[PDB]
């Protein structure tokens, strides 16, 4: 019984990290070709345009942040095992 | 495998000494010469 | 013996490729930076005479 | 050259390198215009 | 088949374990970077032709300096220079390392060097330490009583909950990024070793890689702790 | 239906209506139909412009560093110094544009532009 | 029985994680994106450019958190169950 | 056979909302991406650009709430069983 | 045997849903992008854009909206039965 | 036995459809992107715009329908079956 | 044993055919986007651009249509079984 | 034992042929996009461009044909068996 | 009951690779377009834009490697087990 | 015992596969487009573009290789069998 529970519950948690990589690494990367694009047009740039980009990763990576949390309420603990 | 262990300190103590190798007779001497 | 011959073999086969393409480059930067120092060293010295 | 403000479109590749490039031209044409007007007045 | 740990001349002291093939790889890395510490102070010149060492210092050093400049003047944060540089040598020495072939079959593959980084405890050394120094930067130059605030508050103040767990994640990531890198290599090279000899180019081909993400690694990890001075220094 | 305005500094070289007019933008190639979107763009130093309207020939001009503005009916053309098709040399216009000067080698493959390849 | 709806629950609940983070995160980076390029293009604008933004990653956020409300239910209720 | 079933539905609601949530994430995110670019380059179209984007919003948020619908479907009511 | 087949479909559903919506939102947004940034740059384009956009996301649309029929086809009167 | 045969080939269909509905409203959002920034910006142009539209779609539509005409094979022919 | 291993055939085809569907779709409209992309810049250059597309859609529908044949082999011709 | 990894093998291949045709169709179409674009503002860039589009395509395909030998692998070789 | 919850674990970190190598590639791929860019458009960017690209490179990465040890804690440390 | 992990296995390899397969390929498209853009608007810059470009190349590439060691490891010497 356990086992079955335990199995579905990895899974789950791979499903929940493998998005909360996609998203974070993809929301990341496309930040960062704005923030490169920008400091590349404007070196005084890089100044000023770290501001709006750590706010996009933080929000970028609150997702995944969250998932993770929720992965680790899936494989350590296990709601209905 | 990613239980740490006394490992951790055994090697941040052999980091501060190049930590310290370094921030006395390398980069001083590098920013003089400089 | 095998897994050593075959991973020396790899190592030589990218100590070649780094000896014949990657040290060749750095080398340059590394002489034509002391042209550089010893450039700058010598005009110290002739501004100084001059 | 002071900025006036008068009162109450798309730029191929950006409007800031076009106002670089666009700045001299203005001059030539500018000093051209005061050449020409120069040339009327001498004769 | 591979195994993952596994470590070599584990010891036990104080009540603590201790891997030796870990510690001694990092004193191995250690002492290569002191021999080429004192080798530039038994030749560094200002008034001569630089020596290569001299040169390759020199470069980091620039290097270091033009990244803590551009986020934090060395007028407010002179001490991340002596820091991130050896970050990046202690690192990038501990990485190319693992490109010598010191591996050999024991039949289960083995390795006389087996880099730092891919044990947990030399990249949370690491990463703790850089964390425990860019705070206590932080709460110097902001204080105790500031510097906490100004890190919940972050740039946006009603993101706080999403601030503090990104501070969290700083010091987590550093290290995760550097051990993922280059353990995951370590199976690399491992799973490699089970070809026969004749086909096992696929480590001319991986080494080659090591040593582009090793020298990528040591260079991310010193300007991620440049930049997490820069942020934690206002 | 488009009207384009190719004017240069020292007077306007015409003014009649058009159907169709493509020039080399410093962005790339370009194509204007009537009812286009208001834009300001800079031709590339040895840019060649073709008009083509009903019943005449193509019309197609050595461009010095002009810029091209298009109103919401009106296509603008300013220039430095344009010349027809009908009014170039091609074998002046062969001997300039190897000529080291940058400005006199993009006008002179500017004029080659506007003749072919 | 219990123990196979669980597993269930439990993949779907990862699959709704999953999903919801590779939206919240790519989303985020690309409104982020937007920010930061007009942020650098028009500094003057850092005000002006965090309502729309907030808006936007305020919606894709709202899809990230609506799915993380139905986990919890997939997880802990766990309909059919 | 309802133990299958529900597991079925529970899988097969969990991809239901998990694909909606990533196409409403990105939908929006890329929608708000035009959004903040067009109101960096006019203040003005602030006004009017919220017409066109809550529109194609509408269309982004709409092929997700169907999803939610139909998740519901599948999860509190069970086609099958 | 009906209890596998009726939970393949589920799942079969599920994913044909998932897929039509991530087609749609994405689709629609894209769309949407091009929509906002032509009305931002021309405000007086909305009415020509209309028709551009309304057959893109008619096409899009469709593609989701037979992802409809066929997923009631999976889940109501299940081939195979 | 059909009875897992046949749940595997719902499955199987289910994922040939989401990912047809995928491309077909990813792709035909890109191309219909495309379509309304040149009508923006040629407002002339449509009729030559079309012609490189409906070719565009012509081919994302085929990968869609090709997938569908497969997912019958699958759902109503079940060659394995 | 076959019936095991017919409905690992179908779904591992599901999978082939739904990424051939992806990647055909989304890669086609990207080419597609370009190409109208082009000729609205440039309307006399349709006859220009046909060649460097259909070099792209060539490309992409290769790695389509062996995907559909690997699906074949899949399904029609299932590896060991 | 051998029908249950000979299924495992069938669904691995597939999910990696439908990956590599995903990444294969995708790339290739994002480098064409540039390709066509580029030979659209410079007509006679063709000869130059060929060049870095079939090295980037070289590499883009590589990754497919990478996973397609890899899936014979898991389909005629099928390791574990 | 350890055989399931070893599959289970092999196809969740399965899962977690696949999306934090998605994640990795193509944010690492958007940083590099962005950096490409850059140094095309302004040679000498090449100094500058190494800051920028190795810092976004440092947020694709994370993700990914983030993901990559809790492969390892679900491959060779299965929580569950 | 051993047949169900090695099938576990071969699905998690074939996953990581497909992943490692779609971030290499998308990734390596992506930069080849700016590569190829840049050629095109810079003739001259080619060898300069290549440093950005193979370094790029070689971050995509390095996450595809890993992903190609463990899969290697889940297949060839699959953990916990
Ligand atoms: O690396 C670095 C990394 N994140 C990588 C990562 C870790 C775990 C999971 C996913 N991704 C960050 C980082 C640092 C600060 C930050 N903000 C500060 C301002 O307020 C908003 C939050 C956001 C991000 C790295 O530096």
């Amino acid at each position: 019984p356990n086992a079955i529970i335990t199995a579905g519950a990895l899974i789950g948690g791979g499903l929940i990290m493998g998005g909360g990589a996609i998203g974070a690494g993809i929301g990341d990367g496309i930040a960062g070709n704005a923030l490169i694009s920008g400091i590349a047009r404007q070196p005084e740039a890089q100044g000023r345009l770290f501001t709006p980009f750590f706010i996009t990763v933080g929000l970028v990576e609150a997702a995944y942040f969250i998932n993770l949390a929720f992965m680790a309420l899936f494989v350590f603990a296990t709601p209905g095992l | 495998f990613l239980i740490p262990n006394g490992t951790f300190f055994a090697v941040l103590i052999i980091f501060l000494i190049v930590l310290g190798v370094i921030s006395k007779w390398v980069v001083p001497p590098i920013s003089k010469v400089l | 013996m095998s897994i050593f011959i075959g991973q020396l073999i790899g190592f030589a086969v990218i100590a070649f490729i780094i000896v014949k393409w990657v040290v060749p480059p750095v080398r340059t930067l590394m002489r034509n930076q002391q042209e550089a120092v010893r450039a700058a060293l010598a005009e110290s010295a002739e501004a100084a005479k001059k | 050259m002071e900025v006036e403000y008068v009162g109450e479109y798309s730029f191929e590749p950006d409007p800031e390198t076009l106002f670089d490039a666009l700045l001299p031209r203005y001059i030539a044409t500018r000093v051209y215009a005061a050449l020409l007007e120069a040339a009327a007045s001498e004769s | 088949a591979i195994h993952v740990g596994h470590h070599t001349l584990v010891f036990e002291l104080f009540g603590m374990t201790f891997n030796g093939d870990t510690i001694l790889a990092t004193a191995v890395t250690a002492v290569i970077v002191i021999a080429l510490a004192f080798y530039l102070r038994a030749k560094v010149t200002s008034t001569g032709v630089p020596s290569g060492v001299q040169l390759f210092w020199e470069a980091l050093t620039i290097q270091m300096r033009q990244q803590i400049e551009g986020s934090i003047g060395m007028k407010i944060a002179p001490f991340v220079l002596p820091l991130s540089v050896t970050i990046f040598v202690f690192i990038l020495i501990s990485n190319w390392l693992a490109v010598l072939p010191l591996q050999y079959g024991g039949g289960a593959a083995a390795e006389l060097y087996k880099a730092p980084a891919s044990d947990i405890n030399f990249v949370l050394a690491l990463a703790l330490f850089v964390f425990v120094c860019y705070h206590a930067a932080g709460i110097w130059r902001r204080g105790i009583v500031g510097h906490p605030i100004k890190v919940v508050k972050g740039h946006v103040a009603f993101l706080a909950p999403i601030n503090i767990v990104e501070e969290l994640a700083k010091p987590i990531s550093l290290a995760l990024r550097l051990f993922g890198n280059i353990f995951a290599g370590g199976i690399l090279v491992a799973l490699i070793a089970m070809f026969p000899w004749y086909i096992q180019f696929p480590n001319a081909v991986w080494k080659t890689f090591d040593l582009f993400v090793g020298l990528i690694q040591a260079f991310i990890f010193s300007l991620l702790t440049i930049l997490y001075f820069s942020q934690s220094m206002e | 239906d488009l009207n384009v305005e190719i004017v240069a500094v020292e007077r306007e070289l015409w003014s009649g209506p058009a159907t169709f007019v493509f020039t080399r933008t410093t962005a790339g190639e370009i194509g204007i139909l009537p009812r286009h979107i208001p834009l300001v763009a800079q031709l590339v130093d040895d840019a060649m412009v073709r008009v083509e309207r009903e019943g005449e020939d193509d019309l197609r001009i050595a461009v010095d560093g002009g810029f091209l503005s298009v109103t919401e009916e009106t296509v603008r053309i300013l220039v430095e110094n344009a010349q027809f098709e009908s009014e170039i040399d091609a074998d002046a216009a062969k001997e300039d544009a190897a000529s080291d000067d940058e400005r006199t080698a993009a006008w002179g493959r500017a004029r080659l532009r506007a003749l072919g390849q």
